[PDB]
RNA sequence: AGAACCUUACCAAAUCUUGACAUCCUUUGACAACUCUAGAGAUAGAGCCUUCCGGACAAAGUGACAGGUGGUG
RNA sequence: AAGUUGGGCACUCUAAGUUGACUGCCGGUGACAAACCGGAGGAAGGUGGGGAUGACGUCAAAUCAUCAUGCCCCUUAUGAUUUGGGCUACACACGUGCUACAAUGGACAAUACAAAGGGCAGCGAAACCGCGAGGUCAAGCAAAUCCCAUAAAGUUGUUCUCAGUUCGGAUUGUAGUCUGCAACUCGACUACAUGAAGCUGGAAUCGCUAGUAAUCGUAGAUCAGCAUGCUACGGUGAAUACGUUC
């Protein structure tokens, strides 16, 4: 077995990520990552934690991710992968932190304010 | 009502008043507030004083007026 | 411009005066409670009825009348309380059980103070002296702060204005603070006079 | 052979204390209880024009939040049923029992 | 009425080229958040310029930005001239590049961008003309410095 | 040239048929499927038998001048009966119950300030 | 609202579509919530008095 | 935070005057959904006819009185 | 076929209780102060992001039409009932918005990813009928269970090739669906045809400093029916702030 489990969050997307000794294949909701995600930039971002830890291609990733859109779920997966690598080896904490991958991006969608069109946008003003 | 599955709408009182005195050729004018009633072929040749809000406008029914409402020939607003 | 302090604090450090739950007949129960409250207010005007809590369960209506003159409401032989209960049962098909709660210090109760000052104003007392004596007695009875205000055609003057007095601390912006607020109306020969009273009896 | 108890209340404090009371009653009667399980709270928001007249851009937003609690009794007993049906809860909480 | 300067954002390098300038060009091209459309447009334009020049896409892009980056500008106050900050240079270069590319006559934005970067590299583009006009007016108003 | 009207030569047949008054996209596709013809084939690269079949299908659809005459007759009948729609047609105002206080330009012509 | 209008709203309508809701506390015809049978103004006043179970000022 | 009717406060027409709604006072009920006729309806004409406990309740008459989204923020 | 059921509470999640962030520690600038800047640690760093909360006062600002109320006024009418018509008019001027003028696009087919709400005579699954909006039968569901309800933008393929057009969808004809006693004045939507201006807008002028603007959809109150408005939700997701002369 030897499973390294972790959680990742981004916007409204939650990704349960499991790392196993493998060849670098990433499966997301029983689908290949390069098919699930609509851009290769997302795949590169997902692999970025592996590059930082210097264990690229040494793990197969199994992802159960739901919520948000594609970028949100991709970055949730990246956060989960970083957390799983932390769990596997505490020595990667410094590298991951310097890469800024352990941070759970706290940015969320601001509520809409009453009397405004949006969170900040206000109605067009007209003197006279 | 408008849906075909329901027959064309017409007030029962208006329809029965039209039917009355059908045989006699001395057909008279019928006072009506029913702007919403549809015009049936039975109405052809009749005169309806249709209330448009303040007065009963006389309307004479012809063949081309079949299928329309009695209100379409009693305008309600005045302009110029 | 100032939020009603009771409305601000309800559900935070102040409990609802209507203690019940409903899913289908919520509106019916709400308006039943409203007519009950209106009837009690109209019937116990002379009594110093500070406030009323209403709960309902098992097709029963538990009324809790917090008053400063419990003797008047109950009656010497319970006749008054029994008559009120009978009238409430006549109004509402359900069965009503009424409890009376004694208020020891009526001069620290915002609503009672507001009603007293409104009564004096209707009696044509001085809108300044009434507020001064109210604040004085409330402060001597241990209140940490009190504020009184009267607005309208004060001495019958054509131009309506408002005047208020204070003493101690009344921190209306502190959400912890248990501030008792009341508004009353005097129906003077010249019209409506609005009296407002805030009382802060301290941390509890 | 399970008994479901659904509690709904506007106050999470009162709902929690009622849930604890019923769980304690069931355990005293002898049945085994799985719970309490907090179901998602249902929040209804109401937006009102604060002013009596005009002044659309100033609003006030109220809410009513009903909290939901679920209790499962696994091994019912006549004593447990009698205790549950005789137990009295605060007027705030609404309790439904499904046998 | 302003306390001071605020922190500036830092963008990540292009995932394929590892270039902050490429990232910011993608951001400039992006409209309504369509980052994917911006990415595909930029990559197609880079491929087109690579094919049409036989030279590295990054090299030609760097030459184009260097050509279209100004050194002096003028601000109303009459118009007084002033030097341009190093980051203002890149901002203006990218903004003018994208604007005049969109103004070109080619059918597709990829063709427009490729032709515009080629013209900038050759020093005969719309962004080049804009830089020349800016420098000319700065020199004309050099006295007000 | 179908129904007495020429059509663009370089345009695909399905689109080019819409240039016939009374023929839109849906009816063009329906005609093209009834008279079997490739959807993407341009009219210039078209066969005489295909053109004849298209003409045979089209002739029965009541398009062009006959359609214009029918629409004009309907409008004239509603004008003549003195209906509300007829009055609004005569006055050049919106007929389907729009609001004329503003935004009635397509019926009232250009703004006369 | 007018007393005659409130009475007419309460009385049975020959039509069924001819039924409309009025605030049961003051009679305002507009902006009446179904759950409380109250207009926005009465709703605000009673929520401030704390006499609508479970209703409090919202924020998030 | 919902103008086809209703809403609706405006207009035309057909209609009522203790009144569409509330309390008191005299008589006392079988009131009233329901069916017929005449009316655009509101309403009027005879039936049918079904309720009710020292009295809730509900009809008819009269006088107090009602009513106003009328004015003055 | 399906987390569908047997089993489990690991994970996610749900919701109660707790811990956490305080310039706390380190180094500089600073009058050893306050504070500012940078760093470590931390998920979060400088009131972390937002909400509610609005002092003493100004404008005889708004509201007598939510409600209440002094005074004045009408009482065979300024009160009351009903049907019909106004509030929807239309030579015109202004505010706020929706849709576009296209290739960062239009059309066609295939295929993913949300959040937040509502449901009792109400949400109406599947199936059948109709090209269609919808109609018949009708399961489940008073709710973390069923439904509303497949989000769109996106991604991948074919076509159009810069053309007032395969852009744009007003306007009008005809034929229908639904609600409602009743869609003429005066509802929404659907099918066929019709296919207007408009090819990025003068003087001027508005919003917005980050998950913001911009774009894309989603839900709800009112509500028989009727939303480009309002109130909420999330997907993608920027640019710039030198400085205080104006
Ligand atoms: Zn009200």
């Amino acid at each position: 077995q030897v499973e390294y489990r972790g959680t990742g969050r981004r916007k409204n997307s939650v990704a349960r990520v499991r790392l196993v000794p493998g060849e670098g294949n990433i499966t997301v909701n029983n689908r290949d990552v390069r098919e699930y995600l609509p851009f290769e930039s997302l795949i590169l971002d997902l692999n970025q934690p592996f590059d930082v830890t210097e264990t690229k291609g040494n793990y197969d990733v199994l992802v159960n991710v739901h919520g948000g859109g594609f970028t949100g779920q991709a970055q949730a997966i990246r956060h989960g992968i970083a957390r799983a690598l932390l769990e596997a080896d505490p020595e990667y904490r410094g590298s991951l932190k310097r890469a800024g991958l352990l941070t759970r991006d706290p940015r969320m969608k601001e509520r809409k304010k009453p009397g405004l069109k949006a969170a900040r946008r206000s109605p067009q003003f007209s003197k006279r | 009502a408008r849906s075909i599955k329901k027959g064309p709408f017409v007030d029962e009182h208006l329809m029965k008043k039209v039917e009355a005195q059908e045989g006699s050729e001395k057909k008279q004018v019928i006072k009506t507030w029913s702007r919403r009633s549809t015009i049936f072929p039975n109405f052809i040749g009749h005169t309806f004083a249709v209330y448009d809000g303040r007065k009963h406008v006389p309307v004479y029914v012809t063949e081309d007026m079949v299928g329309h409402k009695l209100g379409e020939f009693a305008p309600t607003r005045t302009f110029k | 411009q100032k939020i009603n302090p009771i409305g601000l604090r309800v559900g935070i450090i102040r409990d609802w005066e209507a203690k019940w739950y409903a899913e289908k007949d919520f509106a019916s129960l709400l308006h039943e409670d409203l007519k009950i409250r209106k009837f009690i207010d109209n019937e116990l005007k002379e009594a110093s009825v500070s406030h009323v809590e209403i709960e309902r369960a098992a097709n029963r209506i538990n009324i809790a009348i917090h008053t400063g003159k419990p003797g008047m409401v109950i009656g010497k032989g319970g006749s008054e309380i029994e008559k009120l209960r009978n009238k409430l049962n006549a109004l509402t098909d359900k069965k009503v059980h009424i409890n009376v709660i004694e208020i020891k210090k009526v001069d620290l109760d915002a609503r009672l103070v507001a009603e007293n000052i409104a009564r004096q104003l209707e009696n044509r007392a001085s809108f300044r002296r009434v507020q001064k004596q109210a604040i004085t007695r409330a402060m001597k009875l241990g209140a940490k702060g009190i504020k009184t205000q009267v607005s309208g055609r004060l001495g019958g003057a054509d131009i309506a204005r408002a005047e208020q007095y204070s003493e101690g601390t009344v921190p209306l912006h502190t959400l912890r603070a248990d501030i008792d607020y009341a508004h009353a109306e005097a129906d003077t020969t010249y019209g409506k006079l609005g009296v407002k009273v805030w009382i802060y009896r301290g941390e509890v | 052979q399970k008994i479901r108890i659904r509690l709904k209340a506007y106050d999470h404090r009162v709902i929690d204390q009622s849930a604890e009371k019923i769980v304690e009653t069931a355990k005293r009667s002898g049945a085994d209880v799985s719970g309490p399980i907090p179901l998602p709270t249902e929040k209804s928001v109401y937006t009102i024009i604060r002013a009596v007249h005009k002044y659309k851009d100033s609003r006030e937003q109220f809410e009513q939040r009903t909290h939901k609690r679920l209790i499962d009794i696994v091994n019912p007993t006549p004593k447990t049923v009698d205790a549950l049906m005789g137990l009295n809860l605060p007027s705030g909480v609404d309790i439904e029992i499904k046998l | 009425p302003r306390k001071g300067s605020v922190p500036k954002r830092d963008v990540l390098p292009d995932p394929i080229h590892n270039s902050k300038l490429v990232t910011k060009l993608i951001n400039k091209i992006m409209l309504d958040g369509k980052r994917g459309t911006a990415q595909r447009i930029l990559y197609s334009a880079f491929d087109l310029v690579e094919q049409r020049s036989g030279r590295d896409a990054l090299e030609v892009f760097e030459e184009a930005i260097n050509n279209i980056m100004p050194v002096l500008e003028v601000k109303a106050r009459y118009q007084v001239p002033v030097e341009v900050r190093p980051e203002r240079r890149t901002t203006l270069g990218l903004r003018w590049l994208v604007n005049y590319a969109r103004l070109r006559g080619e059918k597709t934005m990829e063709d427009r961008l490729a032709n515009e970067i080629l013209d900038a590299a050759n020093n005969t583009g719309g962004a080049v003309k804009k830089r020349e006009d800016t420098h000319k007016m700065a020199e004309a108003n050099k006295a007000f410095a | 040239r179908i129904a007495g009207v020429d059509i663009p030569r370089e345009k695909r047949v399905v689109i080019s048929l819409t240039y016939i008054y009374g023929i839109g996209t849906s009816t063009a596709q329906k005609i093209l499927e009834e008279a079997n013809v490739s959807a993407d084939t341009r009219v210039k690269d078209l066969t005489d038998d295909e053109l004849g079949r298209i003409r045979e299908v089209v002739d029965g659809y009541k398009v062009e001048g006959d359609l214009r005459r029918e629409t004009n007759l309907n409008i004239k009948r509603l004008m003549e009966i003195s209906s509300y729609r007829g009055i609004r047609h005569r006055r050049g105002l919106p007929v389907r119950g729009q609001k004329t206080k503003n935004n009635a330009r397509t019926r009232k012509g250009p703004v006369k300030t | 609202a007018k007393t005659s209008m409130v009475a007419k709203q309460q009385k049975k309508q020959k039509y069924a579509v001819r039924e409309y809701t009025r605030c049961e506390r003051c009679g305002r015809p507009h902006s009446v919530y179904r759950k409380f049978k109250l207009c926005r103004i009465c709703f605000r006043e009673l929520a401030y008095k704390g006499q609508i179970p479970g209703v409090r000022k919202a924020s998030w």
